[PDB]
């Protein structure tokens, strides 16, 4: 998961990545509109260096929502697990 | 500089900034919550 | 490129529901509408491996399928994640490509599976000893070592080193001293975390003081844990020997562990000579064990000062006056023959000829 | 092998655990003993209120 | 969990081979244990149900048995061989919450 | 540059073709130093004190010699064996002498942390104390293999000429030092 990329001109993140924290995951307390990105996930193309194609977790929703809390944890299989809670 | 996470049980501030496994620096607990954003947000009293 | 403008500013965008491709430069549509699967057919979804879909896994010989079955069972009895299993089977399927690997006896293949799981686990940095896996196999350690070397030089694949701290961190939990079981007196029970911290600092001292290079780490770690267990309660545990401690732990003790413990105690005495109080107290091999605390509190400065006095194999440290003496030049071969009576010296007479004939008749 | 083997080298641990948890989660209880199957024997607990 | 497992074990306590007879395997007693979690390096600690909810883990306890079998000699006994893990119902005899 | 310690060869290996058919039983019978046990292996072993070498005969007309301290000395040993075979009555000849292998060893008189050597050079240096305390190191220029130990002594093997061992030592010395 990569940090939010920033516009050279405004030196601020592009609109889609508005609410991401520096570590590439959304931030509790922010407000999220439709068609914005919650987790900037990308995965390699192996299916010489490995290219990465992007598969972000976008929010689809008819109405705004506020992020309540974001949980990080891992399983025994070393998988990262992210859970987010949204409020209306 | 690095991001801070709050341990789910003892609330001791931790830092990862790495591919390390999620574990509390102090205790054995294995759940972490992100801190509240630093920006302000504007609400309507309605 | 926009068919109407030629400019290449196409942006992917969607209206409330329609997904479409729009020339942002002029407001033109160039493509829209998508065909997708549904949830109704999602529940019917099957899967087929590309090997099954491309004509493989039918040629697997009875012995090859038995071998991969063995890989599965040996990896699973050790409670590894499925990632370890899949990497192991992938490695062995790749290894089976070699003609000299497939054409072989069964025990050599068994030890190849052993080293396959060893390399897969090393890749994921898990510490596992060669002894345990060797005992799990039905083969002796020598053939196992020979095939491990053979495969790593045949494949040239990366072999991560056996990191010390993680091996200590795995080994430490085997000590059943931390439970107040009826078999072991409660006097010997101790907190596990400080146990690990003391053992870790002793092992780090042994590592930086040259004791681990070229030598088996398990005896060094055993000595570290033993000096720790002694130093944490001198009043009673100073009277216990390694045989007693290993009997209490139900762990076998390597024979070289005693020599490693003696060497590490010698290192400890070399460290103790610097401290103001210890050097006046005139300590000894046994008494030093009750100051390991303050010896390790200030490790860095004392060890650096002591290094200005290094450690090396004692067999060579006996003050060798002559090191690798130059032998006399003896490359001369004469002209054609420096002697000829040697041939008469190296041939038998008819008597000895007949004697040899009758010696083994 | 002529020399004696031991079964403890084949205590396949996954078999029981998998057998249960997939049965509870999927709610299908196929049993060859009775040549019968029972479907829909478990449901996700509802937490509306 | 308390009795009927005992009867099921009792009904299948012995097994013997036709090929190479005089070898056999026989259970003696089975235990259900308390719920726990497999730590990444072969250890366990007590686990609460809520942690099982958050981490997608399964709330279960290890089933383990003592066993008797022959290898050359007939004197090989184990006491705590695990056979599997049993999911635990909340507030039952074994669950931490009770 | 050199530290004044020159690598010293401890073994040479060489072979030569005798050019004629031989009988192993006859050699074993007529020679004093010959050793022959057909039940174990179908070859005769030869031993002489000057040079200090060991060699073998084979019925197909082949000879191998090893144990010498120099390639010229190995050739001398091989020619002495050929002379012995000739005087035993076989029409042998000294045809196609070839040096096969020569081993050397040296020292640097300072400790070599094998941990550092592996973690800087894992691609061609293999380190595994448990089965072998020393570090195993292979090289391309020239095609040599080395054993590096804690005390700083090094064993060199695989060469055909002492120049290769010398230049190998010169190549590894700056690595050993740092
Ligand atoms: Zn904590
Ligand atoms: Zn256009």
């Amino acid at each position: 998961v990569m940090g939010p990329m920033l516009d050279a001109a405004t030196r601020k993140p592009i609109w889609r990545h508005e609410i991401l924290d520096a570590d590439g995951i959304c931030s509790p307390g922010e407000k999220v509109e439709n068609k914005q990105v919650l987790v900037n996930k990308s995965m390699p193309t192996v299916t010489q260096q490995p290219q990465y194609k992007d598969v972000p977790i976008t929010y689809k929703g008819a109405t705004d929502s506020y992020i309540e809390k974001v949980m990080i944890s891992s399983n025994a299989e070393d998988a990262f697990l992210i859970k987010m809670l949204l409020r209306q | 500089q690095p991001m801070i996470y709050i341990c789910g049980e003892c609330h001791t501030e931790n830092e990862i900034k790495s591919r390390d496994p999620i574990r509390c620096r102090e205790c054995g607990y294995r759940i972490m919550y992100k801190k509240r954003t630093k920006r302000l947000v504007v609400f309507d009293a309605r | 490129r926009c068919p109407d403008c030629g400019s290449t500013e196409l942006v992917e965008d969607s209206h409330y529901s329609q997904s479409q491709l729009v020339c942002s430069d002029c407001g033109c549509v160039v493509t829209e509408g998508v065909l997708t699967t549904t949830f109704s057919d999602e529940g019917n979804l099957r899967e087929v491996t590309y090997s099954r879909s491309t004509g493989e896994n039918e040629q697997v010989s009875r012995s090859q399928q038995r071998g991969l079955r063995r890989v599965r069972d040996l990896c699973r009895v050790l409670q590894l994640p499925p990632t370890f299993e899949d990497t192991a089977v992938a490695y062995y399927q790749q290894a089976y490509r070699h003609s000299g690997i497939r054409a072989a006896r069964l025990q050599k293949k068994e030890v190849l599976v052993g080293c396959c799981v060893l390399i897969t686990c090393r890749q994921h940095n898990w510490p596992l000893t060669m002894g345990a896996i060797c005992t799990l196999l039905y083969a002796d350690l020598d053939v196992f070592s020979s095939t491990y070397m053979q495969i790593v030089k045949l494949l040239g694949l990366d072999v991560p080193s056996l990191c010390l701290a993680e091996l200590v961190k795995t080994y430490c939990s085997s000590f059943k001293l931390f439970q107040a079981s009826p078999s072991v007196p409660a006097k010997y029970v101790e907190d596990k975390e400080k146990m690990l911290s003391r053992t870790m600092q002793l092992v780090e001292l042994a590592n930086e003081t040259w004791l681990v290079t070229g030598r088996h780490p398990l005896p060094v770690i055993t000595a570290a844990t033993f000096l720790a267990w002694q130093s944490l309660q001198p009043a009673d545990r100073l009277s216990c020997s390694l045989a007693r401690f290993c009997k209490l732990a139900n762990v076998d003790l390597p024979y070289p562990a005693s020599s490693r413990l003696q060497e590490l105690l010698a290192v400890l005495l070399r460290m103790a000579e610097q401290l103001a109080w210890l050097r006046v107290l005139r300590l000894d091999k046994r008494s030093v064990v009750k100051h390991i605390g303050d010896l390790l509190q200030h490790r860095q400065s004392l060890v650096r000062s002591a290094f200005r006095d290094l450690l090396l194999p004692p067999c060579m440290l006996k003050s060798p006056k002559r090191i690798c003496p130059v032998p006399p030049v003896s490359t001369v071969t004469g002209d054609e023959n420096i002697s000829d009576s040697e041939i008469e010296q190296y041939l038998r007479t008819p008597q000895e000829v007949r004697d040899f004939q009758r010696a083994q008749a | 092998r002529a020399a004696q083997f031991d079964v403890v080298k084949h205590m396949r641990q996954d078999q029981i655990t998998n057998g249960m948890v997939n049965a509870i989660s999927t709610g299908n209880w196929s049993l060859k003993r009775f040549k019968m199957d029972r479907q829909g024997v478990t449901q996700v607990l509802s937490r509306l209120s | 969990i308390n009795v009927e497992i005992k009867k099921i074990m009792k009904a299948n306590e012995k097994v013997t081979s036709d090929a190479d007879p005089m070898w056999y395997l026989k259970y003696l007693n089975i235990y259900v244990g308390l719920p726990d979690v497999e730590e990444s390096f072969n250890v366990t600690r007590p686990v609460s149900p809520h942690e099982c909810r958050l981490r997608d883990m399964t709330y279960s306890a290890p089933i383990t048995v003592d066993i008797e079998y022959t290898r050359g000699s007939q004197r090989i006994i184990r006491n705590a061989l695990p056979i599997g893990r049993m999911p635990i119902m909340l507030r039952s005899s074994n669950c931490v919450l009770t | 540059g050199p530290s004044g310690i020159v690598p010293q060869l401890q073994n040479i290996v060489s072979t030569v073709n005798l050019g004629c058919k031989l009988d192993l039983k006859t050699i074993a019978l007529r020679a004093r130093n010959a050793e022959y046990n057909p039940k174990r292996f179908a070859a005769v072993i030869m031993r002489i004190r000057e040079p200090r070498t060991t060699a073998l005969i084979f019925s197909s007309g082949k000879m191998v010699c090893t144990g010498a301290k120099s390639e010229e000395q190995s050739r001398l040993a091989a020619r002495k064996y050929a002379r012995v075979v000739q005087k035993l009555g076989f029409p042998a000849k000294f045809l196609d002498f070839k040096i096969q292998n020569m081993v050397g060893s040296c020292d640097v008189k300072f400790p070599i942390r094998l941990e550092g050597l592996v973690l800087t050079h894992q691609q061609f240096s293999s380190y595994e104390p448990e089965l072998f305390p020393g570090l195993i190191y292979r090289m391309i220029k020239p095609r040599i293999v080395l054993l590096i130990f804690v005390s700083g002594k090094v064993v060199l093997t695989g060469a055909k000429v002492r120049a290769e061992i010398y230049e190998a030592f010169e190549n590894i010395y700056p690595i050993l030092k740092g």
